[PDB]
């Protein structure tokens, strides 16, 4: 969804799963249209990905199981 | 070295350093005294003079609730002269928050000639006090046995300069100040100016005091019985008097402060029992009670010998003396604080909020200043005056056998009190972020209420009529009753005491128990510890005894008061935080026609005052708006001194966070540079010593960080309030 | 050396390396360092006299 | 092994602990020929007897602190004061005067 | 233990033995000075690192240096 | 994102650059041989060692005594109602190269900004494809290549030249002195850390290489708080559409206090209130727990080791005392944290104190508004 407007759509980050939470902090943090709380993402991963020519999650999971093996190899 | 001009400044007024024997150091103490005290009165002559000559002082006395009280003046140099505000009644000068026009209307003074008059008095006293200490030393010095003389001192200041200052100040109170006073609060009203031919209209139609004292029919027709005389003294009829000595109790509604009458009577039933107070001590007249005799009667079986040398140990040490003394000037010096801001003692000081505020905290900081040199000479009275022979098993003996019960119980109860008082404020934090309000310690939440304070409230103010019958109204506002109000602002209101009550007093509670623990552990381990078995050779000011035995960096005596300043300072300043915000939120403001009250910051000190949070926020950041938005006015001296005290304070932790062995290693690079050119000295430039490194430390600390709510608290006070 | 000449010292160790000092005594009984020196300025804690052997001097007076 | 009065003291809270039990324990024995007032190494005021004197401390330290006191804070001075080392097997080391 | 060096520049002084609250030093006949002792380190083992040793020898440099080896409950100075 | 992206990069670079002169510090008391490096360059640098430290402590002099001289005077200029007498330095060696590279809004027309100089038409092989592209963006006045300066621009540059001249002369003089001094000849044989050498000749607390490292990263965070505090204010003030507020306010010290600290706190404390919270409550609340790992730090670099030893001293008495509990026995003997330990655990928590503050606050105050 962010690839689709970069302009106006937060990246991100992760979900947040804290158990001490209100639930005025759970509809707080939900966010960048997301249902569930999240995070909204600050290291500008979102425009390095989308840049070099990633677009989607797939894209990105096929990267990610890709730095398992290369990490289990080292 | 350099190192020796800064020796000669500290080891200037350590006279039982210079001098072995006891009787001429107690002739150089009993003449730096008179030294001091014209030290106080060329300072008290400068608050008459200024009161004089740079004043507006009669032009407040005209109108004392719509004139802001102002005695300094500043020359028009370098573009400084916008220091001069407009503080009403056509002056230009600094508004001053010390209530001196507030106490001076309390003295019945009225016009500049009488301030003339008593900053030349105090001149002359502050000659004859540097007369005093010369005459007292340089020619003829008293002698030991006179020093020790500790039960005719005990009768002669007790019934002394307690006693017949307390009754004297009565006579000035009765035949002076009640007059004028009364006299100035008809004027101060619209009717009625009762009585006479003059009647009296004018401020300085009011008759010179001296006029009070040549005509008695002067002060008939206000205190009708002054025609009875002073016979009904004699004759112990004394309910006639009840027109200048009354039992009013509580604050005058016309002024704010206390009833000058009820004070009158104060000083004289203080006079009384000053006086029979003096009669105590037995002297060359036979009858009376002994120091020593009265001291080893009192010992009991829990405590071995009882109270043994403490006559000795107080009639041969002057240190223990000065810690001791030191500990209740400054407990008292706290004290004034508490009873001053809620039984406001002046006419229309009450209301004046800059200065309310200024006084509950000067005599704040000067009271934790002096409590810690009570413990700072109580560690030199261990290190130097302490003597085996004079503590065998008696109460001195016994506090330093238990020493590792006392100081681990006292840091039990210090871990205790900070996670059950500051961690309730981070409970809260966290229960306010998370959105679960209703888990906070708090009057809406989980509630602690301090329900014995509220007790002894309600038996304060339930008190007149009741246990007090003879009492009019309660002793203070503050305990409960209606809001009593000057002209439109509140002087005293019933002071709420809810959850947000609770967490603070806690607080207040853990850092005074810290500071005991720092400045205990100071004075109980100064000679010796488990550690450093001979640390009372290395005496009371050393900075370490080396890197071994782990390390032993600040383990002197002078190092817990070191210590123990920082803890002074944090625990001051969350008694002057709490102060400051309680009053602005739920004491002082303007009252409408109506009879509401709108306070300063509007009662936001119940929910805010809960969480670190709202004391950043709600009191730091929101109250901080006047001193930094101060440039380009009347107040722009505080937003420069706010600005420079943050930078004096950042400038301690160089000399705090650093070591001299650094710094005198790069004096030997610039001692380099020096020597290659040109004018390199001959007292060699050495790196302050580590002890001069933490006492200069901690000076810049202690004032760049207080020096910062000094102009914090005055700016906000006096925009606002 | 004779007693009385001014003293370069060449050792790094010192406090006054380099500097120019006045002897005060010198004895041949054939210890390790036997020439008394004194100096103008103190060390980092008030000396100003150290003995020095002849192998690690210099004199130029 | 080692005999000597204990001086009359009350005891206090800064004395032995765990360690003089199990590791590593020193004595103190001195003569006297008043029956004077001295400073404990662990705080507090004690009365030294005429004749032998017997002292336990937990550390070298204290005990060669209590010396320097015997020596420097009297009239006539304490030289002849000795310090064993206490071992929990009861083995008694001589170390002080070595 | 701590590392107790004593140097070939002492003029036996004996001031660091006296300075020694451990009772680490002594002095031991040498003719290597003028005064003919020298100051020794048999006690190492109780040695502390106070270094008050160093700061009584009046030689320049120091002839007495304490090295700060590995800590026993001895030179933690522990009476636990 | 960008906020957050240069303080991060910047930040890092500080504490590797430190770490850079800490290793070598490390290799001169370690892995130095005098005896092979025998007057070549590393010999030489040692044997003016003094000229090399007595110059850093020379430029970190002149320029923090002209550079607070300077901010001093205009804060008393616009606190007296003056605030044309403050002295306003353009920066304009700077501002030449902006020139220099194609910028047109000083008017100064040298080399890529004079359509026919030697270096803007190439004249040999006219290869210059770059420069028509270029000249377009560093003339748009909406991105961050080569923003305009001015006398606020001034001022801080010479903050940060005293920031990066004093934590170089710490870290030198840390590395130049530690294989000895005066104070301490031989203090190679004592290694890198070590607490100091006793209270004697004058005392000589805190004179390791080690703790040169330790006083650099006070330092070190001071110069990138200078550098990211100016870069923040500089980007906010062209984020909000008010490039004159920094124009104003950054020439004297209370516009930053005012104009950047407080006015950009507003919307972070109020993360959560008594009426509520928002998303910026988890900056909020680690904006004070910032503040508290950093005052934390405090008691480990003010309180020093003696105190703590003998009040665990009496927390070992009473434990051994306690019936019930002296059952439980430790292994290991309760101590106090050693001199170099405590400094280091102080200087962690000041660390990480600084940093977990000012990113909650350049986060909270950027992402509040954007
Ligand atoms: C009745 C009060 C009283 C008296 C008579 C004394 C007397 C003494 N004190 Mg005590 N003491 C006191 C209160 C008092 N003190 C208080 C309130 C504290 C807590 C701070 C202490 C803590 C204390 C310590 C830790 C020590 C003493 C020591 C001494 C002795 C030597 C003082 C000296 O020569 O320094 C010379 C005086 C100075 C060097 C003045 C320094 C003032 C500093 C710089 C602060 C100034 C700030 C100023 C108010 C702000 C203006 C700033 C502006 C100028 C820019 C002398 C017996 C010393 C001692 O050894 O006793 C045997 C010692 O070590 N005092
Ligand atoms: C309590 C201590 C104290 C303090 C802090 C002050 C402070 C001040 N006095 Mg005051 N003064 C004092 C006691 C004090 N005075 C006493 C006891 C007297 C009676 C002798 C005076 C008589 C006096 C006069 C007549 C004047 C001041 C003035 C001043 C102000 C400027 C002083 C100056 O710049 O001289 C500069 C220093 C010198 C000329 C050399 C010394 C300054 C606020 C001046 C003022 O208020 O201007 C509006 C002024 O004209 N003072
Ligand atoms: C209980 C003691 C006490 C109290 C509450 C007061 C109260 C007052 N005094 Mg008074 N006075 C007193 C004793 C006291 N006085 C003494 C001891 C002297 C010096 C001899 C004076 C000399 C004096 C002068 C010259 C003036 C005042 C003024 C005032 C009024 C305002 C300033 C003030 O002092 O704040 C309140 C002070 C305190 C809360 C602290 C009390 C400090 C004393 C030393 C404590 C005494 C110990 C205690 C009584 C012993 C316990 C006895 C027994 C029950 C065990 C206020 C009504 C001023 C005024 O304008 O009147 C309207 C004024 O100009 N007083
Ligand atoms: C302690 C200080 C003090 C001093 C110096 C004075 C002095 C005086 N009073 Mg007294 N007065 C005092 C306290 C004092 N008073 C107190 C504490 C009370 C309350 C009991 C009084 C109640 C009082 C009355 C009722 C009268 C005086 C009067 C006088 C004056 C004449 C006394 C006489 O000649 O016989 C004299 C100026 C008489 C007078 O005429 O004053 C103008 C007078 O009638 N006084
Ligand atoms: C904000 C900074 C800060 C903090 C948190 C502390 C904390 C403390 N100081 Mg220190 N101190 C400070 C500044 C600080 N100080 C500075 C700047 C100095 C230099 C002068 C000192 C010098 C000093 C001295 C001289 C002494 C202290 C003592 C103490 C302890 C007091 C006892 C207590 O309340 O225990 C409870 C602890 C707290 C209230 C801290 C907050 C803890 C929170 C509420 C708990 C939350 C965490 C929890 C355990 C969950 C675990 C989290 C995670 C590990 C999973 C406490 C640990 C004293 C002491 O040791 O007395 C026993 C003491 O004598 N300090
Ligand atoms: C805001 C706090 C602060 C300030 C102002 C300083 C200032 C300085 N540090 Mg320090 N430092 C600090 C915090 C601070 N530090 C902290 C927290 C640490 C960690 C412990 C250090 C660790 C440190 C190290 C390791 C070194 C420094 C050095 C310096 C000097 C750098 C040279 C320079 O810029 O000269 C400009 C001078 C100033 C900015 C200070 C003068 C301020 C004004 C001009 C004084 C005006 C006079 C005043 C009005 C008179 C007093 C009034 C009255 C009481 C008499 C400078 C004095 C270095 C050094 O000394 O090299 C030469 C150095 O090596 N600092
Ligand atoms: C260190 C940086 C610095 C610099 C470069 C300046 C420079 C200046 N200041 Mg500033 N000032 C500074 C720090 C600085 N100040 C600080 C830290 C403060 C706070 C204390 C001030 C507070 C201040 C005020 C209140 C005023 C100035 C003023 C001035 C101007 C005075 C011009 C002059 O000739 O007077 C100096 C006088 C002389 C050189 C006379 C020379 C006399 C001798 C005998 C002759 C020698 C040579 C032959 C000048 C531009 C004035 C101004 O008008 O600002 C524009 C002014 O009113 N300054
Ligand atoms: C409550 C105890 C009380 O008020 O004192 C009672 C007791 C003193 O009892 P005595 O009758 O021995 O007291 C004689 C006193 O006049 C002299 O100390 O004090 C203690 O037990 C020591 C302090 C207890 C400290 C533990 C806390
Ligand atoms: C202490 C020590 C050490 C360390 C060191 C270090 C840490 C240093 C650093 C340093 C540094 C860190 C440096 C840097 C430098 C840089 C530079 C110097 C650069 C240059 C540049 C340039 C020259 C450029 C120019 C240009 C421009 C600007 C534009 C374009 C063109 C050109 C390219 C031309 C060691 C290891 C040796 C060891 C021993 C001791
Ligand atoms: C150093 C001082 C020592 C401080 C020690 C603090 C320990 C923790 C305090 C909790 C103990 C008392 O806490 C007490 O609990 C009850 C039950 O929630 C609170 O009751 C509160 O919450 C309940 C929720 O069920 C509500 O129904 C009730 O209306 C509300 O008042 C009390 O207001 C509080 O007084
Ligand atoms: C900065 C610092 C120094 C350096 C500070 C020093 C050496 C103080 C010296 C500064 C004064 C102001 C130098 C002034 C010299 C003359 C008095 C000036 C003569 C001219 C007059 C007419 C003004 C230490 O010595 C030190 C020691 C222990 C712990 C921390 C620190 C520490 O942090
Ligand atoms: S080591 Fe130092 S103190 Fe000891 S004998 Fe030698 S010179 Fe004297
Ligand atoms: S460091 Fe201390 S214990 Fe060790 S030899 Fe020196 S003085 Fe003795
Ligand atoms: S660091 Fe300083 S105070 Fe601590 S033991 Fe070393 S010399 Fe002493």
């Amino acid at each position: 969804q962010w690839v689709k407007d970069p302009l106006n759509i937060s990246p991100i980050a992760h979900a947040i799963w804290d158990p001490q939470f209100g639930q005025s902090a759970v509809e707080a943090f939900s966010q960048a249209g997301a249902n569930y709380p999240v995070d909204i993402a600050y290291s500008g991963v979102y425009h390095w990905w989308y840049t070099i020519g990633m677009r989607t999650a797939g894209d990105l999971y096929g990267g990610a199981l890709f730095l398992m093996i290369m990490a289990a190899v080292f | 070295t350099t190192t020796w001009i800064w020796d000669l400044h500290a080891d200037a007024h350590d006279f039982d350093s210079h001098t072995s024997d006891l009787e001429d150091i107690s002739r150089k103490i009993f003449s730096a005294h008179f030294g001091h005290l014209a030290v106080i009165f060329i300072w008290l002559s400068g608050m008459y003079f200024h009161g004089a000559k740079f004043s507006n002082y009669e032009a407040w006395l005209s109108n004392p609730t719509g004139i802001k009280p102002s005695a300094q003046v500043v020359w028009p140099i370098f573009g400084q002269e916008i220091l001069n505000g407009d503080v009403g009644g056509g002056f230009h000068g600094i508004q001053i928050t010390s209530g001196l026009f507030q106490m001076w209307r309390a003295n019945g003074i009225t016009n500049s000639f009488e301030l003339y008059c008593t900053a030349i008095g105090a001149l002359v006293m502050a000659g004859l006090m540097l007369f005093a200490g010369w005459f007292h030393y340089h020619k003829k010095a008293p002698k030991l046995e006179w020093f020790q003389n500790v039960e005719s001192m005990m009768n002669h200041h007790l019934a002394g300069l307690l006693g017949l200052g307390c009754l004297g100040y009565a006579g000035q109170q009765i035949h002076v100040s009640l007059p004028i006073n009364a006299c100035l609060d008809a004027i101060d009203a619209g009717k009625p100016l009762t009585v006479g031919g003059k009647v009296i209209d004018s401020v300085a139609a009011i008759p010179l005091p001296h006029e009070w004292i040549l005509n008695p029919s002067l002060m008939t027709d206000i205190y009708p019985s002054f025609a009875e005389g002073l016979k009904p003294f004699f004759t112990l009829n004394w309910s006639v008097y009840a027109d200048f000595l009354t039992f009013n109790g509580g604050l005058n509604p016309q002024t704010g402060g206390l009833w000058l009458t009820d004070t009158a009577h104060h000083h004289l039933a203080l006079a009384v029992l000053f006086i029979v107070a003096g009669h105590f001590y037995r002297t060359n007249w036979g009858i009376g009670h002994s120091f020593k005799e009265v001291l080893e009667a009192h010992k009991g079986p829990v405590t071995g010998e009882g109270h043994k040398g403490m006559y000795e140990i107080f009639t041969t040490s002057w240190h223990c003396q000065l810690s001791w003394n030191l500990a209740w000037i400054g407990s008292l010096s706290i004290l004034v604080a508490h009873h001053m801001y809620s039984m406001p003692p002046y006419p229309y000081i009450a209301t004046d909020y800059p200065t309310q505020l200024s006084l509950f905290t000067h005599h704040m900081w000067i009271g934790g200043f002096l409590i810690v040199g009570a413990g700072a000479h109580a560690a030199i009275f261990m290190v130097r005056d302490y003597d085996p022979a004079t503590h065998i098993n008696n109460l001195l003996d016994r506090v330093i056998r238990h020493r590792d019960a006392i100081i681990s119980h006292l840091n039990w109860v210090c871990i205790f009190l900070g996670f059950h008082s500051f961690g309730l404020y981070v409970h809260n934090d966290t229960m306010r972020a998370f959105g679960r309000p209703q888990d906070m310690f708090s009057d809406t939440g989980i509630q602690l209420q301090p329900v014995f304070a509220q007790w002894v409230q309600n038996l304060h103010a339930a008190a007149a009529g009741g246990t007090a019958p003879n009492a009019a109204a309660g002793v203070s506002p503050a305990f409960g009753g209606d809001i009593l109000a000057v002209v439109g602002k509140v002087a005293m209101m019933p002071i709420t005491l809810g959850t947000a009550d609770f967490l603070v007093h806690h607080i207040h509670a853990f850092t005074i128990h810290v500071t005991v623990l720092i400045l205990l552990k100071g004075v109980l381990f100064a000679r010796n510890s488990r550690l450093i078995p001979d640390k009372g050779e290395l005496g009371f000011r050393f900075p370490c005894d080396g890197p071994g035995r782990g390390g032993t960096c600040q383990v002197s005596g002078w190092d817990h008061v070191f210590l123990g300043l920082f803890w002074m300072y944090n625990s001051l300043s969350i008694v002057i935080f709490h102060f400051s915000w309680k009053m602005q939120s739920d004491v002082w403001g303007s009252v409408s026609p109506d009879g509401s009250v709108s306070h300063i910051t509007a009662g936001n000190f119940a929910q805010s005052a809960i969480t670190i949070n709202g004391w950043l926020r709600d009191f730091l950041w929101a109250q901080a708006s006047q001193v930094i938005g101060s440039y380009g006015s009347a107040l722009s001296a505080y937003g420069l001194l706010f600005l420079g005290a943050h930078f004096v304070w950042a400038f301690s932790l160089m000399f705090l966070f650093s070591g001299r062995g650094y710094w005198q290693e790069l004096i030997e690079s610039i001692v380099w540079a020096h020597n290659k050119l040109k004018v390199a000295p001959a007292i060699q430039p050495r790196a302050l010593s580590i002890t001069q490194g933490r006492a200069v430390g901690v000076a810049h600390f202690l004032l760049g960080g207080i020096a910062t709510t000094w102009a914090f608290f005055l700016a906000r006070i006096i925009a606002v309030g | 050396v004779q007693r009385g000449s001014k003293v370069r010292i060449l050792r790094p160790e010192s406090y006054w390396y380099r500097d120019i000092g006045t002897v005060a005594t010198v004895d041949q009984s054939g210890i390790r360092y036997p020439a008394i020196v004194r100096f103008d300025k103190v060390n980092y804690y008030g000396i100003s006299s150290n003995n020095f052997a002849l192998s690690e001097l210099e004199e130029v007076e | 092994t080692l005999t000597g009065k204990t001086p009359v003291f009350g005891g206090s809270t800064g004395g032995l602990l765990t360690r003089a039990a199990v590791e590593e324990k020193y004595a103190i024995t001195w003569t006297s020929t008043k029956q004077q007032v001295f400073e404990m190494p662990t705080g507090g005021a004690a009365i030294m007897h005429e004749g032998e004197n017997l002292l336990y401390l937990a550390r070298k330290e204290q005990c060669l602190a209590l010396g320097t006191q015997l020596r420097s804070k009297f009239k006539p001075k304490i030289e002849d004061y000795k310090i064993y080392r206490i071992y929990p097997n009861g083995e008694t080391q001589y170390v002080h005067p070595a | 233990s701590h590392s107790v060096k004593i140097y070939d520049t002492c003029i036996g002084c004996t001031q660091c033995v006296r300075a020694c609250p451990l009772d680490v030093l002594e002095m031991v006949p040498w003719d290597g000075c003028k005064a003919g002792s020298i100051a020794s380190s048999p006690r190492t083992e109780d040695c502390v690192g106070c270094k008050r040793c160093e700061t009584a020898c009046p030689t320049d440099f120091l002839s007495i240096r304490v090295y700060l080896g590995a800590e026993t409950t001895r030179s933690m100075g522990l009476a636990y | 994102t960008q906020a957050a992206l240069y303080t991060h990069h910047q930040y890092i670079a500080g504490f590797i650059m430190v770490g850079a002169f800490a290793h070598g510090a490390i290799f001169l008391i370690r892995d130095y041989d005098p005896a092979s490096n025998s007057n070549n360059v590393l010999d030489r640098v040692l044997q003016h060692k003094e000229a090399i430290i007595s110059h850093l402590s020379w430029v970190s002099l002149f320029l923090g005594f002209h550079t607070l001289g300077l901010y001093v005077h205009n804060d008393v200029m616009v606190a007296f109602g003056t605030p044309e007498k403050q002295i306003l330095v353009e920066p304009v060696f700077a501002q030449w190269i902006q020139a220099a590279h194609g910028k047109l809004l000083y008017g100064f027309d040298t080399l890529l900004s004079n359509p026919g100089s030697i270096a803007s038409t190439a004249w040999p092989n006219y290869g210059n494809v770059w420069l028509s592209g270029w000249l377009d963006a560093i003339n748009s006045g909406d991105n961050s290549l080569f923003l305009t300066i001015g006398p606020g621009d001034f001022l801080v540059h010479h903050a940060i030249a005293l920031g990066l001249h004093t934590t170089t002369l710490i870290l030198v003089k840390g590395a130049l002195d530690a294989r000895g001094s005066k104070l301490m000849p031989d203090k190679k044989d004592f290694g890198y850390s070590f607490p100091c050498d006793g209270p004697g000749r004058g005392g000589t607390c805190d004179i390791s290489a080690w703790d040169a490292f330790y006083l650099a990263v006070f330092w070190m965070l001071n110069t990138i708080g200078w550098v990211t505090f100016y870069w923040h204010w500089k980007h906010l003030a062209i984020w909000q559409g008010n490039v004159a507020q920094f124009n104003e306010s950054s020439t004297y010290l209370m516009g930053w206090l005012r104009d950047y600290l407080w006015l950009n706190s507003s919307q972070l404390i109020n993360g959560y209130n008594p009426y509520g919270m928002n998303n910026l409550a988890v900056w909020a609340w680690m904006f004070l727990l910032g503040h508290l790992v950093w005052a934390t730090g405090f008691m480990f670099l003010i309180s020093w080791r003696g105190y703590w030893q003998e009040l665990i001293e009496t927390l070992v008495w009473a434990h051994e005392r306690t019936p019930l509990a002296n059952l439980v026995r430790w292994k290991d003997k309760p101590v106090a944290l050693s001199i170099v330990q405590a400094r280091l655990v102080g200087l962690a928590h000041f660390s990480v104190g600084y940093i977990i503050t000012y990113a909650a606050f350049l986060i909270a105050s950027t992402s509040s508004r954007f």
